[PDB]
């Protein structure tokens, strides 16, 4: 029976430290997720922006040629 | 600490901006050489949201002036409230637009344009914490047209987080400059529903009919339509530069007012042109829209209202639920709760009693409709493409302008037909 | 000893913690500057109220709070407020953008700058006390900062201090004073991932309160300072078990024991009585026998729901004031004879009691009369499930088009984050139903 203290108690320890350890990991599971997908959704809106740019200079360009 | 960097283009951006500062500073106590004069602490408790408060307890305009001509913005300065705007922030060019988008875009506008931004910037350090950018200008025009998008997709580089909204004016052939008009109109709107968050539809149709039928106006100038759009644009604002139980700002304003990214073009209403039950009535009536819309034939997806003047809190409360029951078919089972109104202590200047309007409503459509006729009236026999092809464009990029908001139409109508079940 | 670290997050959680600790202040007789006269130990001391307010030298008796909100226009009003002084300023953390009622600007976007800021102003107050016992979390449901900021703080509070106590103190969204749309997106999002790691959460229906101040306290259009400062008492009554002592006075934490049956039914059904004006409060006393039968009344209860329509798992009754057990188990005895207080078949009958002898305190220039006892009941029913009816039909008409979702994944969230929230909200309410079925 001393040897089953010891396991009730150890047991104990061993699920509360993983309840703290599963935690952690889906919380930097989502905190880098949200932070990619941020990233993205900025990079691809910067992205149609700057293709405005190259489109703006072809058609100052397109302009250019017929002067 | 909310600060909004104003921005005015065009030669009517120019003026319907200038009659804006000029109401809100009587609102504010703020006199033309820019001290203060008022007699309520609730004017300075938020007024850092659109002045800076420079030396000598200066309340300067944070607003930026841009047009292509001189014209106008020479008659800002000589006019009313001129001496109150920061003299740097004066961007003026000398070329013209000549009412067309192609060189407000593309040619003379990108000229200017990067000369802009340097205000822009300026103005955006001394922000404790920007909220984001308003702009007011004309889309039947060319330099508010072609440069104030052009101005919107440049802002959006540097400050992509941040809210950006328009006061656009939709053209009309009741108020026509040009003939050309629809164009810049088309490839306006091209450009507002990809780099905006919320946009007002100011249409001149709408202001025309107000001065013409209810106002009796036979020959309505210039002068009595921005009469309408001064007193709109400060109510949509009333509840962001005075205080109340609603901490207000243009992000929490897009949140609940935008369902749909693309869908963010509202229905601006003012009442009157009394009591609380009149004056609710007339809010929601066809006649006391600022856009040619009745919003009985479409359905409304999101609604917002302000109700200032000295007024019982539990008759307003009745009022707007009054008019829910007795027209629950006119808004969408899909969407609870959907409207919501504030009501402000402060009336506006000579009115006992007012109430603004915003809603964004699917019936709309029937703006873009009547502009993508006239478009499409044109764009079928060529007429008047040696304006735009001659500065550097081609007929592709009038097709996409064309189907872009066509695709827009045909969204109003599908949240539209949509049901619960 | 046993000490309660409240936290205060939001517009919601700051306004109402300003009624909660001005009430606290009334009840044990504390100054706006700190100073208790009628404490003679300085320094500290083991008393009862020793347990939401810590000593300094000056015998300044400090809260053991922290209120926190992404924006500063709440939170400067408490700076300047009556209670100003009572409050040291590295407890009031404030940011300079809010969360704009966005679960992801609040739970990810603004959060993560202040959310380490916050915990190290926590664990200062943790490594004050001689021995922790919890933590109460006062928040929206539906706000960008109470729903968002507070789902982040509680994921961290779990892993820095691992399985200790954790209560919250929610407000359940209402149409008549729904600050803005989007309310069950956020409601949904900050339920799904605070619910593994609360231990017990009391749910407090805004509509019920409306209703309450309008009936009860003939209020036309109750403000939030009325709505506040009638929510502070059941907070108040609630706490008082762990705020003051006495020989009837039973430990919430022991009450606690018998409400949560299962880790997820954790939502009990807050009653609070009597509730009445000063103009019906002159020349009517009112019984133990009479506030005890207001307790067993749908139009009394925090929560819009039907207990008749539903089961008891648990019953617990909170008295304060001059109240005698013999009252009590007399009312008792009749109350089992004239309601419809139907117990499930796998938990006892009957009605734990508790008794603080300390009368309850009105706010001066408050709406509420000075009575001579007060009792709230929390009662663990499982037709509390009807609030997450109301919530996931709202939330699932939105969700089915898709609206306002854009400004949720714009900010970094996946659709996969509200499809998976919903789901839970589905089990959630499936568990409702196990519970209340009879055995085999
Ligand atoms: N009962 C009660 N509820 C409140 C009070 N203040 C805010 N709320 C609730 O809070 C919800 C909105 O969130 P707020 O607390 O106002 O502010 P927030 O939680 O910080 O949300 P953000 O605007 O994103 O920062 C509303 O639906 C209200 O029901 C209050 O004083 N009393
Ligand atoms: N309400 C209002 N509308 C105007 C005003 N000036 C021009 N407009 C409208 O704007 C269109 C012409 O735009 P315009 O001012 O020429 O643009 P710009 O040349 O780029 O400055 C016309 O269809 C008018 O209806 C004004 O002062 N008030
Ligand atoms: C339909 C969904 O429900 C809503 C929830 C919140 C709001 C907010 N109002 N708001 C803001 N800035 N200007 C406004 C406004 C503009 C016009 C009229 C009335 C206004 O409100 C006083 S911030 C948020 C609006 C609608
Ligand atoms: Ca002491
Ligand atoms: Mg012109
Ligand atoms: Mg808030």
């Amino acid at each position: 029976k001393r040897e089953h203290e010891r396991e009730v108690i150890q047991k104990a320890i061993e699920e509360n430290n993983n309840f703290i350890k599963m935690a952690k990991e889906k919380l930097a599971q989502k905190m880098e997720s949200n932070k990619e997908n941020r990233e993205a959704h900025l990079a691809a809106m910067l992205e149609r922006l700057q293709e405005k740019d190259k489109h703006a200079e072809e058609v100052r360009k397109n302009k250019e040629l017929k002067e | 600490m909310r600060e909004i960097v104003h921005i005015q283009a065009g030669q009517c951006g120019n003026q319907i901006g200038a009659k804006f500062w000029e109401v809100i500073s009587d609102e504010h106590g703020i006199d033309p050489t820019g001290s203060y004069h008022g007699d309520s602490d609730l004017q300075l408790e938020r007024i850092n949201v659109y002045y800076n408060e420079a030396t000598g307890n200066k309340y300067v305009p944070r607003a930026i002036l841009v047009d292509l001509e001189p014209g106008t913005m020479d008659s800002v300065r000589s006019g009313p409230f001129g001496q109150i705007f920061r003299p740097d922030n004066f961007v003026f060019g000398q070329s013209g637009a000549g009412n067309n988008w192609a060189k407000g875009h593309y040619t003379e506008g990108a000229e200017l344009v990067d000369s802009v931004l340097d205000v822009v910037r300026k103005e955006s350090e001394s922000c404790d914490c920007l909220q984001g950018f308003q702009l007011t200008h004309s889309l039947g025009g060319g330099t508010g047209s072609g440069m104030g998008t052009l101005l919107i997709s440049k802002i959006r580089e540097e400050y992509p987080d941040r809210i950006m909204n328009t006061f656009s004016v939709m053209p009309s052939p009741k108020v026509s400059d040009t003939v050309v008009e629809p164009y810049n109109a088309t490839l306006s709107v091209h450009q507002l529903v990809e780099n905006t968050d919320e946009t007002y539809c100011i249409d001149n149709e709408a202001l025309y009919d107000i001065c013409f039928r209810t106002l009796k106006l036979t020959t309505p100038t210039y002068g009595d339509l921005n009469h309408l759009v001064s007193a709109t644009m400060s109510g949509v604002t009333t509840c962001l530069r005075f205080p109340g139980q609603l901490n207000a700002d243009l992000r929490k304003l897009a949140v609940n007012m935008v369902p749909f990214p693309r869908l963010h073009f509202f229905m601006p209403g003012f009442a009157p042109l009394l009591t609380v039950p009149e004056l609710t009535q007339q809010m929601f009536d066809s006649k006391n829209m600022m856009a040619a819309c009745d919003p009985r034939h479409g359905r409304y997806l999101t609604v917002a209202a302000i109700f200032r003047g000295r007024m019982s809190m539990k008759e307003v409360d009745e009022q707007m639920l009054n008019v829910q029951n007795k027209n629950s078919s006119y808004f969408v089972e899909w969407i609870p709760n959907n409207v919501k109104t504030a009501v402000c202590d402060i009336p506006p200047r000579g009115l006992k009693m007012s109430a603004t309007f915003i809603g964004n409503s699917t019936a709309i459509q029937e703006l873009f409709k009547r502009i993508s006729e006239q478009f499409t009236a044109m764009f079928r026999r060529k007429a008047f493409l040696h304006w735009y092809t001659g500065e550097g464009m081609d007929e592709m990029e009038f097709t996409e302008a064309e189907s872009n908001m066509n695709d827009l139409v045909s969204e109003y109508q599908q949240y539209q037909d949509a049901t619960a079940d | 000893m046993r000490e309660c670290i409240s936290i205060h997050v939001g517009q919601a959680g700051v306004q109402i913690g300003n009624a909660c600790w001005e009430l606290y202040c009334l009840e044990h007789g504390i100054q706006p500057d700190g100073q208790m006269p009628s404490d003679k130990t300085i320094g500290g001391g083991d008393d009862s109220f020793n347990t939401f307010f810590s000593e300094t030298g000056a015998g300044k008796h400090v809260p053991r709070a922290v209120f926190v909100d992404l924006e500063p226009t709440v939170i400067d009003e408490v700076r300047t407020g009556t209670y100003r002084q009572l409050f040291h300023p590295e407890q009031l953390i404030t940011g300079k953008e809010d969360a704009a009622n966005n679960y992801a600007r609040g739970h990810y976007t603004i959060g993560k700058e202040i959310i380490d800021l916050v915990l190290d102003r926590i664990r200062k107050l943790a490594d004050q006390c001689t021995g922790l016992q919890g933590f109460l979390v006062f928040h929206s449901f539906g706000g960008g900062t109470g729903s968002g900021f507070t789902s982040l703080l509680m994921e961290r509070l779990s892993v820095d201090y691992g399985k200790k106590s954790k209560l919250e103190f929610s407000i359940y969204p209402a149409p008549q004073v729904s600050t803005a749309v989007v309310e069950p997106y956020n409601s949904i999002l900050t339920t799904h991932t605070t619910l593994e790691h609360s231990d017990c959460a009391f749910m407090v229906d805004n509509e019920a309160i409306y209703d309450i101040c309008r009936r009860n306290l003939d209020i036309e259009r109750p403000t939030y300072t009325n709505l506040n400062r009638l929510i502070s008492q059941i907070v108040s009554s609630i706490t008082a078990s762990l705020r003051f002592d006495g020989a009837l006075n039973v430990d919430l934490t022991e009450f606690q024991t018998n409400l949560v049956p299962y880790p997820r039914i954790h939502f009990p059904l807050a009653t609070y009585a009597p509730v009445i004006s000063a103009e019906k409060a002159y020349h009517e006393q009112l019984s133990v026998a009479e506030i005890t039968n207001a307790c067993f009344e749908p139009a009394n209860q925090m929560v819009k729901c039907d207990p008749r329509h539903g089961k008891y798992m648990a019953c617990c009754l909170l008295y304060r004031g001059d109240v005698v057990p013999k009252d009590v188990n007399a009312a008792i005895a009749t109350i089992k004879t004239k309601r419809s207080i139907q117990f499930v078949d796998w938990c006892p009958t009957g009605f734990k009691v508790g008794i603080n002898y300390q009368p309850p305190t009105v706010v001066p220039g408050g709406d509420l009369a000075k009575v001579q006892r007060a009792v709230c009941m929390l009662s663990n029913t499982t037709a509390i499930a009807e609030a997450w009816a109301r919530l996931d039909h709202k939330f699932d008409l939105m969700y089915a088009k898709r609206a306002f979702v854009h400004w949720y994944v714009g900010e970094g969230m996946e659709e996969g984050e509200f499809s998976e929230a919903r789901e839970d909200m589905a089990a959630l309410e499936k568990d409702y139903e196990e519970v209340g079925v009879d055995s085999v």
